[PDB]
């Protein structure tokens, strides 16, 4: 249970790197929870074919259509966090209000690039006497290539 | 629905008896083609920078976690104009050598 | 050998308004427990999703019981303290009315003052058992901060 | 919270000050719980191809949520001019 | 012929602030358990459709109890080991402010290590009973690290 | 006459990676069952508005629990077989990590086979408990697959 | 579920065929749940009498919701591969 | 199919000229060699 052992190819550390500087950044932070979402849009009309001419020329159709009614929406990533400092935090909110700010977050094997903070929460109660809770929402910005 | 120029195990062009220079079809054309696209490094392609494997950063370097190196192998491997996904990839790390395999699926 | 002994203890409990130069406890039940108290729990500790441990700082309280003869005069004095109702008299800022003191002497000598804290629980009538006799009285304390002075 | 260290005992956590004249205002208030929330939405138009790409973010104001105790009344007529102020 | 007995253990805690050298326990209560543990989860499984089964890790804690004689040496120890806050103690983030580790021994010779946890519940006075004694105090302990030291 | 004894029991245990010959368990403990399970209940059953049964098939896990005198070889075994993380070696698809089947033969003859399962839970640390002697430590199992040929 | 009476012991449940290729992928996918769901809006028109009558049903697709466990890396691979299809 | 009609009969009730709305299926461990359903009727005229 020794933990520090972290097997390779799957190391379940998270990585935040400022785009533009590419250095690691809030390494202070210890966090509990990751969500990732990638929706994408079906079309949801009965669509039309021929039907009547040669086999593999039906099957070129059907084809470049289905194309035409999948189209891949952002991905979303969730995460959930307990902050102990104070530099961080101030670190986090100047970031937010920032409209020129994007990250490339890494999980344990999932990299995801041109991020962009969305949605922040900060709780504080006697739970933590010296602590906050933090959930920050990221959104990617433009797709790969 | 590739083609390439046939090469030895060292990358040349390599010819017949009769000396015809062949036009490879598929399936060995990408067999070819991605042996060629793993062995390319970063920062050798001219009016294409940041494409290649990272050996030099990621693997010959000091690392932590060898996730960038599955990474960066994948990419390369992808970007072939048939090969559609990756199967597998393991990274044994066993010994002195730094093993790799891979299987790729192709349109064909 | 170690001595452990709890008789000859004493128990003095001042309070802010109601009790102001405070009041003695000395008989002390014998069906049930003299003085007892719950757990302290300042800390706490949550999870990493990569398995590790982080540990924090929690607030606490402190929980003490105390018990007596049914029908002494200690009886009645902690009937006219439960008795007491906060919404009476004042206070001043940031200091809760009738911010009691506990000040609990152990034989040897060492002693230990407790305050910013009130009475909360206690019986309002007596409970005779089947064996004719009379239940022990016992209420219950609640305190904010706490010290400890264990040399004599 | 780390950050500062001073070793001052009594030092003083949330507190409301007006902006104005430096002076506390229901300064005997007995917090329970502070949340604050930050909001943001993000344009994002769809493209041909069949990606989505996004241009700029906008920014909201931001919430504070607080629980307190009044213990006074005082406390509950200071809490209703801080509110009615205008 | 199997020696399973537990005279002559001895146990040593190290602190990162306020016992940078560290203290040794021998004394340990005799109505309680002298030292206990809950029983580790580090795996989990679930159900399929084709009636199989999966496993998994897990997260895991380990709590430890010890306890020891009321107005022992070593009960004062503990108890500022308690008394300790953790906001305090300047430091560098993420590692776990005052970390304790615990080394324990046992009769036959073998040898046991604990780091990467700290102190987490105890009693913060004396207790007194019916009988007119003085309850052992028990304190727990959470930990990280599983030094897998079984020496001969 | 019917002979229910356990006196003569052994119980083979392989793993798929850890331990590829596998080790025995001779020496059980007393104090506690030295081999326990949950019941079975792969069926169950839903009523009909109208006051009829209908009964139906389902997934059901086994559970058995090995309890052995602490201090033995058979325990630094199990704490091995325990400590093993999942992330490490590599499995064959459809097939668990660590596959681990369990031999165990009844004193009369009869040899029961089950497989497809791991290890779930243990004592990291030894137990000294009021008497002063070491607590029996126990694990658990659990597995999906079933045989058994009680007539030898 | 009745029906098929096999006498062939290792079937297989669930899989995903590549209507194209007649391919199986992602294989190696242990499986907790699977929901299926039907949708359809029948429209009426309001009377006069006091009654209420149908005309016709549309049908809309159906949609299927599996949740799966991933045991490896390949796997998640595969699931993003899945999704990315077009 | 568009042109399906059903007529339903509980303990008592009759319900004439129905049509199907809505359809689930359910799988799960719970029950291993059957599957839980969640049909939707609706009248599709009245009765005289």
């Amino acid at each position: 249970m020794n933990s520090f052992l972290k097997s390779i190819l799957n190391t379940p550390t998270l990585t935040i790197r400022d785009d533009v500087t590419k250095l690691p950044v809030w390494k202070s932070l210890q966090v509990k929870k990751v969500e990732i979402y990638s929706p994408a849009s079906v079309v949801s009309k009965p669509l039309a074919t021929k039907d009547q001419t040669e086999a593999q020329v039906y099957t070129e159709a059907l084809d470049i259509d289905v194309k035409n009614g999948k189209i891949i929406q952002p991905v979303r990533l969730r995460i959930n966090a307990i902050c102990p400092d104070l530099s961080t935090v101030e670190s986090i909110m100047n970031a937010f209000n920032d409209n020129t700010s994007t990250f490339a977050i890494t999980s344990k094997s999932i990299l995801a690039d041109k991020m962009a903070i969305m949605t922040l929460d900060v709780d504080q109660s006697p739970d933590m006497l010296n602590a906050a809770e933090i959930n920050m929402e990221f959104e990617q910005v433009e797709p790969p290539v | 629905s590739t083609s390439t120029i046939r090469t030895g195990t060292n990358n040349d062009i390599l010819l017949d008896d009769n000396g015809n220079m062949v036009i490879l079809r598929d399936v060995e054309a990408c067999a070819q083609d991605v042996r060629a696209a793993m062995l390319m490094r970063t920062g050798e392609n001219i009016f294409d920078v940041n494409s290649g494997v990272g050996y030099f950063e990621y693997i010959f370097s000091p690392q932590k976690s060898y996730d960038d190196a599955r990474k960066s192998i994948a990419d390369a491997i992808l970007s072939s104009p048939d090969v559609t996904g990756i199967e597998q990839l393991d990274i044994d790390i066993t010994g002195e050598v730094f093993g790799v395999d891979a299987k790729v699926i192709t349109i064909h | 050998m170690i001595n452990v002994s709890g008789f000859g203890t004493g128990i003095v409990i001042v309070s802010a308004s109601s009790f102001p130069m405070g009041f003695s406890l000395s008989k002390f039940a014998d069906d049930e427990s003299p003085i007892s108290s719950k757990e302290l729990e300042p800390f706490g500790y949550e999870m990493l999703y990569d398995g590790g441990l982080f540990a924090f700082d929690k607030a606490a309280p402190l929980e003490v019981s105390v018990s007596v003869i049914a029908g002494s005069e200690d009886d009645i004095n902690l009937r006219i303290l439960l008795n007491s109702k906060k919404g009476s008299f004042r206070f001043l800022p940031g200091i809760i009315p009738d911010m009691t003191t506990l000040v609990a002497t152990l034989p040897d000598g060492g002693r230990t003052v407790l305050s910013n804290g009130t009475i909360l629980k206690g019986p309002a009538i007596d409970t005779i058992q089947n064996t004719g006799r009379r239940k022990g009285n016992t209420y219950t304390f609640v305190f904010g901060s706490y010290l400890g002075a264990q040399t004599a | 919270m780390l950050g500062i260290f001073t070793s001052l005992l009594s030092s003083r956590s949330f507190s409301i000050v007006d902006q104005n004249t430096n002076q506390l205002v229901a300064a005997d208030l007995r917090i329970s719980r502070v949340n604050t929330r930050f909001s943001s939405v993000g344009q994002r138009h769809m493209l041909e191809d069949g990606t989505t790409k996004m241009d700029s973010r906008t920014i909201h104001p931001m919430e504070i949520i607080v629980e307190v105790f009044c213990p006074s009344i005082d406390v509950v007529d200071q809490i209703n001019q801080l509110l009615l102020d205008r």
